[PDB]
């Protein structure tokens, strides 16, 4: 609990950085389950088919909505993650002005060449009555390729190739411009590069020993994971359940009985299974909606977080934002959002405007901010004092005006 | 005089092979850490009731418990099981039976078959008259206690005997020690390993960490 | 233009394979059927039958019979059932009674005395004996499910040969424990020799089935019948002929999924086959299924119709459908 | 509403949702956006509605010449809550509405209870009383699998109602994110 | 006991239930909670007019 030292003639203004590397998991897409809901409800049998058939159109629209999720799943995953049109790659030299990206970009020593951050998320995510799993489209491999692009023209070119074609800018000037869009002034970029490289670069070793060390990181994942599995288990479990028949085992009813007894018998084991098969489609169908809120959610990030620099306070995980890398990962995606974030303040005494010929003047960037016996004018969100002149400010007024203007000289470029 | 039955008293509950899979089940079972009643053979001994079914055991290197009787009044009126280890076989009668002042082996009739360092447990148990015995042998060096540790006991026979049984005592080899625990239809939590053998268990109503187990079907809880 | 998943396949069971266990002996019904006297209900008799063949159709095809009936199997069915005992009871009643043996009736003698289980699984079976059993004879006597019993609750009959109900009928119930345990009493069917590595139609001990036998390499102990997948399904069985462990497994199955370019373009298709080699089934293998009617080209393109595991097809020239690994883009 | 059914309590009581709100706000008051970026920065308030005019294009002198007045008609608009919000029930409409569909779910829910489904009567322990088990099951099967239906209805009406809930969750959290620990560019988001 | 014979429904409803239960709290953190600490106001009402 923090009483906050506020006062009408106080500021306190961040002298200083740390450029925090986050990390948000969000699931993508889930397993393209599809049920051959004939011979899961009567598998083996022609007796029990022709009793299923009784029952109208629930196989067709049941085949139908399972097919409507395991299309949309490469629908998602196209949508999340094919958000550019060529495939970039990188040059054979990382010259990125001190930053260390060998760890978020394809590694060559492996058979699918995914990065070494994408490796331990690959490591930390973990039937057969007419049940089946159809392929991904696009093998994670290719999904290998596709955030290889995402990220190659995001480590190249900036926002330019998500809008339009790619364009180069060296990376040390790419953060020139990421500084711009969250109101600092970039000779704050170069005069600390080294610093904020380093920052980066101890931000993705703590990335590492934080998947390494804590198996919760993927948490959100192996959660969607386990909601399909525990699905599947609970939906196969209940191939053996009574449902009021003499018996579950459906070959040894057929056996046991003749059809003037077992037609009445299979029919619970028909409204039973089918009960529990419209049950496990209709869970399915809201989970595929909670995954792809999910899915549109990770591709509004691939757009205004990767592709670009979003506004968004919060939105590009917790801070300012700079910018942000895709990895991959099982049935999802991982978004390292480099925020800026102020770290060490001190508190100054301050005022709204300054009178200084009669008229009084205001600051063109940022704001006014004294150390007690001097003044001057600073940006917003980083401590950098500038004796106050009329090319840094503006005039309105006269001093009567204003309520808190204090009377100070506004320097002349032009004496 | 009593002792702690610990993990003891755990066998395969059907003759249906499982491998690396956490079944649990519902059947008679010795409770976990439940009091087991523990006589000295020698020094002559009691005869017992037997309620839903009956865990014995004893520990030996001599074998001088070599049988059991079960019945109801145990007086030729009602049917009796008897068994009888002979050294060569195990023996099973079920008769008309008329008993000794106190039975033991000198070292009409309806049904019959035939075949410290050591510890071996048995257990007994009537289903609708259909009676089934279950057994172990282990060796151990723990002379005044049972192993808190686990073993299972495979089944051994089915015996058709159409007979209720309500007393019971052990027959011993007259020219040692013996434990009595009773079961009760507890829920069981069973680890069938990767070789199919039923390497750990829980009871069900132990605490409520075993009831979780049991919820979650898992020997680890997070 | 699109790929539609017209059919799910499934390979058919060769051959149909019975594996009942090298028993021969014939079992005793004979014995309870022509014994000369009959027990009084009030104190029913009882008789175990086990490892033994039961041809039912003597019995079935019999005239001697007034009723068959039959709760939890069909009587035309029971030669082709196997199961780990039968248990007959064995009993004479006023045929004016008879009525009241069924799996969960009530009267003066199902309710008192002889009950059935509310899921007794066995057949009951009648006949009327008075050129048998009525002489009057007196010691014919009537009083929970299976339950037994010592102005006493006694009651006698005192059967006379003028007595149609009115007569002794004399019931036998087979009452048959078809627990998944070790079975001893099986109908007349033969064993045939066992086939393995190929698919088909099966019969161990009585549990039915269709699927591919294997050898398996798993552990076994003496008393099991047979073994269990991950979730709760057989996946082995121990063979009766001589005790070898099988593995069973589905016989393989898979959706059909036409690829096609538009009828407009062309009537040209190709045909994938999900989840299984081709050997099973000009043609290519792909992660998705076997592949047949496209063709496997090295280039790369734009996904057109996507088939699944990075492979594409399109239509292509002289002309045929393509099958090939897609290009992500320039 | 006691046969079964329970409601649990919320892990955050009223009392720290609104220690939370009151945080939210003594943030928002006396330090701007700046507490939702990092530490908590203090910034006095006069020159925290002059941020706001810069982010609308609105030059900060424009503020500090009308201070007064802006202040002026802000409380205004302030008292005009309190007015709104004693006349107009119908503004809570959107809480009003969840409260009273997950009510109305229940009432249906336990109405369901007293509903036969062909049984003989939806009183179980009556039918228990009348009937043995080899009639009684008959009956009891039917409402077993009526109030099984029921449940399975009940409980997809929640899943789907839970969705749109956490849907305005996630735009809650988002309109918290972007105008309260911020300010919105976003043209008709906030307002 | 008749209820038993239709299996994993019953302990499937409640698993439903807790996952709405539980996220209520996931859904009142995410909105609520997004400040580490419980700033408060000075004594003094400063704040411009």
């Amino acid at each position: 609990e923090n009483s906050v030292a506020y006062s009408n003639n106080s500021i306190a203004i961040p002298t200083n950085f740390t450029i925090s590397v986050t990390t948000e998991i969000l699931p993508v897409s889930m397993t393209k389950t599809s049920v051959d809901c004939t011979m899961y409800i009567c598998g083996d049998s022609t007796e029990c088919s022709n009793l299923l058939l009784q029952y109208g159109s629930f196989c067709t629209q049941l085949n139908r909505a399972l097919t409507g999720i395991a299309v949309e799943q490469d629908k998602n995953t196209q949508e999340v993650f094919a958000q550019v049109k060529q495939i970039y790659k990188t040059p054979p030299i990382k010259d990125f002005g001190g930053f260390n990206f060998s760890q978020i970009l394809p590694d060559p020593s492996k058979p699918s060449k995914r990065s070494f951050i994408e490796d331990l998320l690959f490591n930390k995510v973990t039937k057969y009555i007419g049940l089946t799993v159809l392929p991904p489209l696009l093998t994670d491999e290719m999904i290998a390729q596709y955030t290889s692009a995402l990220l190659a023209g995001t480590i190249t070119s900036g926002w330019t190739f998500g809008a339009g074609a790619a364009l180069q800018i060296p990376f040390a000037m790419q953060m020139a411009y990421r500084f711009n869009g969250i109101g600092v002034t970039q000779n704050v970029l170069y005069e600390n590069q080294k610093l904020i490289a380093n920052q980066f670069n101890s931000a993705i070793g703590k990335i590492q020993d934080s998947l390494s060390s804590t198996a919760s990181a993927l948490g959100k994942l192996q959660d969607v994971v386990n909601q399909n599995a525990q699905a599947l288990n609970t939906l196969v479990k209940q191939l053996s359940s009574n449902f009021g028949a003499i018996s579950s085992v459906l070959n040894d009813i057929l056996s046991r009985l003749d059809p003037p007894e077992a037609e009445v018998q299979i029919d619970r084991l028909i409204t039973g299974r089918l009960q529990s098969l419209q049950t496990y489609v209709t869970q399915q169908l809201i989970r595929a909606a909670e995954i792809r809120a999910s899915a549109n959610l990770a591709a509004t990030k691939m757009s205004e977080c990767v592709l670009g620099q979003s506004k968004r306070v919060d939105f590009c995980g917790k801070g300012y934002h700079l910018m942000s890398f895709p990895q991959s990962a099982p049935h999802g995606v991982v978004f390292l959002h480099v925020t800026y974030v102020p770290a060490q303040e001190k508190n100054f005494t301050t005022a709204p405007a300054i009178c200084h010929d009669g008229k009084a003047h205001f600051p063109r960037e940022g704001v006014f901010v004294s150390n007690g016996t001097h003044w001057f004018v600073t940006q917003r969100n980083f401590y950098e004092p500038q004796i106050i002149t009329t090319d840094n400010t503006f005039v309105s007024g006269n001093c009567d005006v204003v309520i808190g203007i204090v009377n100070n000289t506004v320097y002349d470029p032009l004496q | 005089a009593y002792t702690n039955s610990f993990t003891r008293g755990v066998y395969y509950p059907d003759k249906v092979f499982r491998s690396s899979v956490l079944h649990s089940t519902q059947d008679l079972f010795l409770p976990f850490f439940s009091n087991v009643t523990w006589f000295h053979a020698i020094h002559d001994n009691p005869v017992l009731p037997f309620n839903d079914g009956v865990y014995f055991a004893s520990t030996e290197k001599s074998n001088i418990i070599r049988g059991w009787i079960f019945g109801t009044t145990l007086d030729s009126k009602t049917q009796s099981l008897l068994i009888v280890n002979n050294a060569t076989n195990v023996v099973i009668k079920v008769c008309e039976f008329q008993f000794c002042n106190d039975p033991f082996l000198g070292v009409n009739c309806t049904f019959e078959y035939v075949s410290f360092k050591n510890l071996r447990e048995f257990v007994f148990k009537n289903i609708d008259g259909y009676f089934k015995i279950y057994s172990k042998h282990t060796p151990i060096n723990l002379v005044r206690d049972l192993p808190q540790g686990f073993s299972a006991l495979e089944p051994l026979v089915d015996l058709p005997i159409g007979i209720n049984i309500t007393r019971f005592q052990t027959l011993l080899a007259l020219h040692a020690a013996y434990y009595v625990g009773y079961l009760q239809p507890r829920t069981f939590l069973l680890k069938y390993n990767e070789n199919g053998t039923i390497t750990d268990a829980v009871d069900c109503a132990l605490d409520p960490l075993s009831e979780t187990k049991c919820t979650l079907k898992s020997f680890t809880v997070e | 233009k699109g790929i539609y998943q017209t059919s799910n396949f499934r390979v058919q069971p060769t051959e149909s394979i019975v594996r009942f266990p090298n028993i021969t002996n014939l079992c005793p019904f004979g014995e309870v059927f022509n014994a000369t006297r009959f027990a009084s209900v009030y104190a029913w008799n009882r008789k175990r039958i086990s490892n033994c063949v039961a041809d039912y159709s003597v019995l079935y095809n019999s005239a001697s019979f007034s009723t068959f009936k039959c709760y939890g199997v069909s009587p035309t069915k029971l030669n082709d059932l196997c199961f780990t005992n039968v248990y007959a009871d064995s009993f004479v009643i006023r045929g004016d009674e008879v009525r009241q043996i069924a799996p969960g009736q009530t009267g003066k003698i199902a309710d008192y005395n002889y009950k059935l289980p509310d899921d007794f699984t066995g057949c009951v079976i009648a006949w009327n004996s008075n050129n048998l059993d009525s002489k009057g004879n007196y010691n014919y006597l009537y009083r929970k499910p299976f339950e037994r019993d010592i102005y006493f609750p006694l009651q006698s009959y005192g059967f006379q040969p003028t007595n149609v109900g009115y007569q002794p009928y004399r019931v036998v119930v087979l009452s048959f424990e078809l627990l998944h345990a070790p079975a001893t009493v099986c109908g007349p069917k033969k064993s045939t020799n066992l086939v393995k590595n190929k698919c088909v139609n099966f019969n161990f001990n009585g549990l039915t089935g269709t699927g591919v036998l294997t050898e398996s390499n798993k552990k076994f102990l003496p008393f099991q019948q047979f073994g269990r997948d991950i979730l709760d399904i057989t996946d082995a069985v121990r063979d009766p002929q001589t005790l070898e462990i099988l593995d069973i497994t589905p016989c393989s199955f898979g959706g059909v999924s036409v690829i096609t370019p538009g009828t407009n373009t062309s009537n040209q298709v190709a045909v994938l086959y999900q989840d299984v080699n081709c050997t099973e089934v000009n043609v290519f293998q792909t992660r998705a299924g076997c592949l047949i009617g496209a063709e496997h080209v090295n280039n790369s393109y734009e996904c057109d119709i996507p088939i699944g595991a990075g492979i594409c097809a399109s239509y292509q020239t002289s002309q045929s459908i393509i099958a090939y690994t897609m290009s992500l883009g320039a």
